[PDB]
């Protein structure tokens, strides 16, 4: 996927699972809520964890 | 791979080649087709499926 999904990823054998739940009414700020950042560019692909 | 990586596409996936090889393979004559479809169909386009 993009880069992003690049930043967090797992190895081909994984033993457990994750747990997604929606966020807002908490997460969502009126003003604009930008604490948040992520990767976009980078020079090469990274190792499990 | 620098031509997708700016366009930010929104769907992408390839079947039986990586996209990230796809810099270094060699081809002949490669076809584009294009057309405007509706939503649920971005989802049912895919080999075999019906
Ligand atoms: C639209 O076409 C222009 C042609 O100069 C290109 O630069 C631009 O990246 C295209 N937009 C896309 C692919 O989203």
């Amino acid at each position: 996927g993009k880069i992003a999904d690049y930043n967090y990823k797992l190895p081909d054998d994984f033993t457990g699972c994750v747990i997604a739940w929606n966020s807002n009414n908490l997460d969502s700020k009126v003003g604009g809520n930008y604490n948040y950042l992520y990767r976009l560019f980078r020079k090469s692909n990274l190792k499990p964890f | 791979s620098v031509l997708y990586n700016s366009a930010s596409f929104s769907t992408f996936k390839c079947y039986g080649v990586s996209p990230t090889k796809l810099n270094d393979l060699c081809f002949t004559n490669v076809y584009a087709d294009s057309f405007v479809i509706r939503g649920d169909e971005v989802r049912q386009i895919a080999p075999g499926q019906t």
